[PDB]
């Protein structure tokens, strides 16, 4: 199975609170339950250090978390794609300096 | 001339939103007509 | 013998139909939200 | 006794407490559905 | 230089469509996970 960039384009989904996302999940899993009665990336790490021979820091944040958000442009109407990296300190990024940009302008 | 030629055009998909917004405001009560019934069951069963 | 059976029955009847209950408003809702989606295109198709 | 009682409050917490996850998926995905027509008669909004 | 404005908002407002376009596709996947789960536990 090769790496389709388009994918993560196309893809229905997206980060989300959650929290009731567990809680749904033990209310869940317990009726049911109750009818009853070295990280891996330390070495991708060094995955590329073998074949690598240098860090190469350009690719260890490719190795992280990578969030890629399709948009598009009002005027071109062409596609213009949004990305914030795992540890970008830029916007999107989870680290991130507060405060951070809100709707509140907008959604009103 | 393409003014009005952009004016129809206008006019004419702006209302094909108003029927999609219309066609999705028939959306948020369709739960609230369907599991309100069925969230019903809750404290009883 | 009916004192616990039938306690089972009014759990009984509501842990079936909940299935039929919940298997309509997915199908409920597809049929009404892929309105949605369609419609959409074809404001794209007029534009 | 308690080989019933203690099975009969397997349900007792099993179907009532399924059944107000359903609350929360109507108090969040309607409170989230809405949003799309907000956006949408703000796309007229643009025009 | 009203046709410009009168052309440029179309294209504009046509973009916002597809922006919507993923926004709307998200709602029939966002059912399936708020209620497949639910369905075994009533089994």
């Amino acid at each position: 199975p090769p790496i389709s960039p388009e994918e993560q384009l196309t893809a229905p989904g997206g980060d989300t609170a959650t929290a009731e996302d567990v809680s749904i999940t033990q209310e869940n899993e317990e009726i049911l339950a109750l009818v009853q009665r070295r990280s891996l990336v330390e070495w991708l790490d060094r995955g590329w250090e073998a074949l690598a021979g240098g860090d190469r820091p350009d690719w260890l944040w490719s190795r992280r978390s990578i969030s890629v958000v399709l948009r598009h442009h009002y005027g071109t109407k062409q596609r213009f794609v949004v990305v914030s990296y795992e540890n970008s300190v830029a916007w999107g990024g989870r680290r991130a300096r507060p405060p951070r940009l809100s709707s509140e302008l907008a959604t009103a | 001339e393409r003014a009005a030629v952009l004016q129809a055009q206008r006019t004419a998909a702006a209302a094909a939103l108003e029927n999609a917004a219309l066609q999705a405001a028939e959306l948020p009560v369709d739960i609230e007509r369907r599991i309100r019934p069925i969230e019903q069951q809750v404290h009883h069963i | 013998r009916s004192t616990g059976r039938s306690a089972l029955a009014v759990l009984i009847r509501a842990c079936r139909r909940i299935q039929q209950q919940l298997q309509r408003t997915r199908r409920a809702l597809f049929q009404r939200s892929n309105a949605v989606l369609t419609s959409l295109h074809h404001v794209r198709m007029l534009l």
